[PDB]
């Protein structure tokens, strides 16, 4: 049949590229800087083979001249310029990118990496300007004027009224009557500090005598090796990409090569607020809203990620759905895991890192399942054998005796409440070290880890058993049946307040305590669950070596198992041990009333 | 062509609960405890515990389930079906207990078959909220975060 | 001078509309289904003036027949069809939309609202297919075949081997080898459920015995009259926009017809989900990631919003920044505030709503400001006069006596702890009702409201002044200096644990109590801050008429200010008041040691 | 045109604190209390409290401030400056206290001037983090969730 080639409606395609492509209208300055940066790379590539190309204009810069009294925003550069044919073929044809043809015509192995590769970015300036008056000047051609008003046609006239420029392009933009905000000083600096901050060429701005201020003093550090970058240069780079007022605590600058080539300079701040990772392609900011690039628990670090093979969107405000994100996501976590190990090699620097980001390290143990063992080696806590200095899980198993097969820990509201807890005297007698957990997020990480180097994590607040000699067990079991009438007597008194009352030999000084049931929320976990603004079984145990419990043993022998006077004490002793174990005290008024009655007895009043 | 429905599919879930198989097995059968983590239940039998071939409605009658086969703390088979589904569509939930005494937990292997192809993600997104998270929050069978 | 019209490079523009736009590849089905919907609207508009247009085929449907044997995804519709001239101009020209031209030729007062308005949605099928064979058939022309390979030209041949369809278009999509995922039943139904679920015309799918299944069975309700829709129809509509299994609690179906006309059917679920509001433009799902659409505290509300005059981009996946979504944000909150008032008019319906979204309503009082007073009418709490049922802030003021000028409340960990708190008896003597705050988010709402109908919110756990007469104030000042040597004696014992010891007459049944102060956090607030996963001052008060404090008054009269016995009872009474006021003990071990001493002497243990 | 710099701008903040105007006034002057919410401070004078015409560096030395004028619990005027800022840029921040007796709070009206146009939003977002929320979370002068 008849074969027809594809066509395009020019009067309707222009409205689509301008109006229905970009979400914001301030990106027009980003593209005109990118076009000026590409033009400066073309004249620079020719300067390496011929130095006479820079005789007209020796300096390479991008100048922005706002004119409020004339409603004109001039953007002048000193690039290669456009000849008479380039103003019609490259600039006058939609989807025609002269920069793309320049990258394909150069020799294989060139160091230049230009930005423009689509051919429609120039038409973005009409979002804020009705008519443009682009003026060009090439070394091999005269000076012309490219005037257009986003209509159906454009006009190219020989420049005979404006000033004679040496080399470059002068883009005169007549801004709209409702887009005059881009004539101010702060608005221009806001767009440059957001999209064109790390341009390799100086961006000059004429501010009010008249002076020129450079808006890109800070140069990108991902174009240099980490071996020739000083520490102070990383501080100025961190204070430029982020609004923080403090220097970064640690810097991780790595570069992945091979199939995927991308560079990233990740910074670790000195404090936590309780995205941050920017994306740069062709030295141009793309987006910072890619939450899939970095995990949520690891989102406390800042920095940028430079790449050149990412499939950018037509609007260049984001990138397409691709399988490269998880590849970069893997290398970011892999390098930050090693970055934390480099901080762990030091003692004073890791003290500031762990005291500022203790939550983030413990959240990764709870959420991530691949680096859970690597993050467990970074945890630091207190213990019975380490009261002042924080000890690690690796140093814990080194001090474990040959017979100890489990890692013991304890949770609580504060450190002073767990250091004198009635559950430590049993393990301290057996020389078993017990870790101290004082933050609400500790138990959320120990519930997922459950094992470190083969050692099972055991919580001493929950019910558990310790190994002992067969001679000692035969002496304890015969003592349990002696206290059997006493244990069953305390069950009818407490009722359903506890699951059961059993004799415990893990309590030396304390008269009694309430344990958990080896399952569900512990004493501290239920306190956290009932305290979240946006969001079990217990066992009562007594110590048979305390004078209080020994006195209760003879009371049931004389027939006082259901005595009224003993109920005022066994109920007070039960609620008192609830405070030591960390359980919530129900009806505190009744607990205080029974205390006030004993205080009255101490004051000899009825 | 003739008008009809589509084929079915199957999914596999494996939630881990900090509760032994003796208590977790009674969670899916005790009517007084089923009403806790569901907040809406309609039992048609006066018995306190669910029996074989016993139908009951959940979540305002939109979820129709029936216990078909069950072993002592090891197996649980239900005929799960949604009210929005058509007549021939019917699914079967196969629950297998994998209690591990080393860590004091139980990983309930759920082999759910018979769900439509267009509802394999709908019943899965709600299972981690109405069956997994609802039990872990009402009875406290593990930390939720 | 020399005027030139804008041009467009075909070989480069075709790539910019395929591999640079449409970041997701599954949207090709969303465009072909929509293009079939516009064709069915054109033939339907012609049926109103000529019923013979539907005599070639009376049924209106969109059929999708997958063929895995030949790797072809066929999409057939019975729309208006394209002639030989329309296959070259409307289909072969980029940015040329024959549907947009049909809208401009509609008669005055038309009701049809077609989707296609750009002219590039057809070319999206090349993301998953290397070549397409569009078979069209119009009533005014023969049956032709439109074939192309996404290159630089297309072929139009007369159909001589395919089926002789009556009317419509058949698109043979030869899917790529790496895009064969769209040949399965599960993947096709996933795209229709996501994008083209609410198409007005039936969408048929060939499921393999060959049988047909309609995918768009749930018709949209925003087109119908809200007064004509039954309650069961809203339940079936809620099961489609959301995967929830529970029926919606309340439905708010409104329509604004001002400058920005849009429909919105907002649903209230039965359980909290701890976005949810979808955006539709002309029966097509646009996006569900609208930030400014709905506030943060209101995210529990579900439903959809259907508008027409929205700035869709080239990809139709997001809205342009035109400063118009804040108007929809105002109308959504305006109608949902009134929606909550209609639920409040019903007794049982509001109990189910308040018990499910208690924290959501109180969260709005914390952050939102313009509707902070409106959300205060929805707050329900318990009190001394409303122990069983809940009461609102409006009913509280109605029961306030003529001499009460402040709203009294109390925070705490649980309801049983605050119902018997010693801070209530001071207001119960004055017959003042005191609200009960039992949730951690309660104090965050009262700290931002600070007033209701002119009545100042006063927390009784904090320091406050209760009105008294001159006959009683002369008695209190006469008794304060009598206990002045005692208050100073209790200050040296506690030291820096409390700022001062003040004789308080707001304590009747309790010997002593502790308040934080007038400013800053309360007793319950600091307990919540020290318990969050992502995350003071005390004033001692004693009762001058209690038998314990009066017995301590004679102790210092005998020179017992530094006595050894008074120090044990003072610290015991101090830490006991920490439990009743809502504080946490510095160390429960030491508090239990003092109790175990009183238990020992209570049993005559030497 | 010669190479230089730009002009300056001004902002206005009024965060509400739950602290008396007398106690909040001592927070910005007591050197031992400044180190609580700043975590890094270097004072050059021997006095225990800040004095007029006294320079001090904050946050590792990048924030250079100087108390130039102050009234009794009502006014606090400083000279805020960043190490990254140029030499002629020397901002002046004024703190005016307004205590609310009926609500028991203090609205600290901040009249900040002398800020560069490029660093306007930088010092505004960090003021809510290094000054507003840092004091509310350290001394308990506000409920932050
Ligand atoms: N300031 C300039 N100086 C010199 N040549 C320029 C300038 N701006 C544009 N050009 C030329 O005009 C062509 C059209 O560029 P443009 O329409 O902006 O798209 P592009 O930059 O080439 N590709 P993209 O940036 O992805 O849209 C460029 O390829 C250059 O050859
Ligand atoms: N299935 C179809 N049946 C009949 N005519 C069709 C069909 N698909 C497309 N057309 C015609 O071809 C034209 C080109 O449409 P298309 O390229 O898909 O973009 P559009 O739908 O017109 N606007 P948009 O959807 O925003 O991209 C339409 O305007 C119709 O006139
Ligand atoms: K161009
Ligand atoms: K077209
Ligand atoms: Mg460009
Ligand atoms: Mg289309």
């Amino acid at each position: 049949g008849e074969t027809f080639e594809f066509q395009a409606e020019i009067t309707q395609l222009m409205s689509l590229i301008i109006n229905t492509v970009y979400s914001n209208k301030e990106i027009f300055l980003r593209e005109l800087i990118s076009n000026a940066s590409d033009a400066l790379d073309k004249i620079r590539y020719q300067a390496l083979s011929d130095p006479k190309q820079l005789e007209t204009e020796p300096d390479l810069f991008i100048r922005i001249t706002p004119k409020p009294e004339e409603k004109v925003l001039e953007i002048r550069d000193s690039g290669i310029g456009m000849t008479k044919a380039e103003l019609i073929n490259n600039l006058g044809t939609i989807a025609k990118s002269g920069t793309k043809a320049f990258m394909e015509a150069l020799s294989a192995g060139a160091d230049v990496s230009m930005i423009g590769q689509f051919g429609v970015g120039f038409y973005s300036l009409f979002l804020v300007a009705d008519r443009v008056q682009v003026i060009s000047k090439n070394n091999e051609d005269e000076q012309y004027i490219w005037e257009s008003n986003a209509g159906g046609s454009f006009t190219v006239t020989l420049d005979e009224v404006n000033e004679r420029i040496g080399r470059g392009t002068v883009l005169r933009l007549f801004l709209k009557d409702d887009q005059l905000e881009y004539l101010e000083e702060k608005r221009i600096k806001e767009v440059i500090k957001r999209h064109s901050e790390f341009v390799a060429y100086p961006i000059q701005l004429l501010v009010t005598v008249q002076e020129l201020e450079e808006l890109n003093k800070t140069k990108p550090l991902w174009t240099r090796n980490p071996s020739d970058i000083t520490q102070e240069e990383y501080n100025a780079f961190y204070k430029s990409i982020s609004n923080d007022w403090e220097d970064p605590l640690y810097v991780k600058h790595f570069s992945v090569e091979g199939q995927l080539e991308f560079r990233a300079i990740l910074f670790i701040p000195k404090r936590a607020p309780f995205n941050n990772i920017k994306l740069y392609v062709r030295r141009v900011f793309i987006t910072d809203e890619a939450e899939d690039l970095i995990p949520e628990w690891l989102s406390f670090v800042k920095g940028v990620v430079d790449s050149e093979d990412l499939p950018l969107n037509l609007s260049r405000e984001m990138l397409q759905q691709n399988k490269i994100m998880k590849v970069i996501r893997k290398n970011i976590v892999k390098k930050l895991i090693e970055a934390f190990n480099e901080i762990a090699e030091d003692s004073e620097q890791f003290d500031k890192f762990y005291s500022a980001f203790a939550k983030n390290i413990k959240l990764g143990v709870h959420e991530d399942t691949q680096n859970r063992a690597a993050l467990a080696k970074l945890l630091r806590y207190n213990s019975t054998k380490s009261v002042d200095e924080l000890t690690s899980l690796t140093d814990y198993v080194t001090r474990m005796p040959e017979h100890q097969k489990n890692i013991y820990y304890i949770t609580g509201e504060s450190l002073k409440a767990v250091e004198k807890s009635p559950f430590l005297d049993a393990l301290k007698a057996k020389n078993f070290e017990v870790l101290f957990l004082t933050d609400p997020i500790d138990e959320y990480a120990f519930t997922q880890l459950k094992e470190f180097e083969g050692k099972t994590l055991v919580d001493i607040t929950k019910d558990f058993e310790l190994e002992e000699t067969d001679e000692e067990k035969a002496e304890r079991e015969k003592e349990i049946k002696e206290y059997e009438p006493l244990t069953k007597a305390l069950k009818d008194i407490l009722g359903d307040q506890v699951e059961k009352v059993v004799v415990s030999y893990k309590l030396l000084d304390a008269p009694a305590a309430i344990r958990t049931g080896q399952f569900g929320w512990s004493a501290n976990m239920e306190r956290i669950m009932k305290a979240q603004a946006l969001r079990s079984k217990k066992t009562f145990e007594i110590s048979p070596k305390s004078p209080i419990i020994k006195e209760l043993k003879k009371r049931v022998d004389e027939g006082g198992a259901q005595d009224k006077t003993v109920k005022d004490l066994t109920n007070l002793l039960f609620e008192t041990a609830l405070l030591t174990s960390g359980f919530s005290l129900e009806e505190p008024t009744s607990f205080a009333s029974r205390i006030n009655r004993l205080i009255s007895l101490g004051l000899n009043i009825d | 062509p003739q008008n009809g429905s589509g084929n079915s599919t199957s999914i596999y879930l494996e939630p881990t609960f900090n509760v032994p198989s003796s208590e977790l097995y009674e969670t899916f059968l005790d009517k007084q405890r089923i009403l806790a983590w569901t907040r809406s239940a309609q039992f048609f039998n006066s018995g306190p515990k669910l029996e074989t071939k016993e139908k009951f409605e959940l979540f305002g009658g939109n979820v129709i389930s029936e216990l078909v086969s069950c072993e002592k703390d090891k197996k649980l088979v239900f005929h799960w079906k949604l009210k929005d589904w058509s007549a021939p569509f019917n699914s079967t939930i196969e629950m297998t207990f994998h209690e591990s005494q080393e860590f004091h937990e139980t990983k309930l292997q759920v082999k759910w078959t018979g769900i439509p192809v267009g509802e394999e993600d709908r019943v899965r997104a709600n299972f981690e909220e109405y069956y997994v998270r609802s039990i872990k929050l009402t009875f406290g069978f593990g930390a939720v975060l």
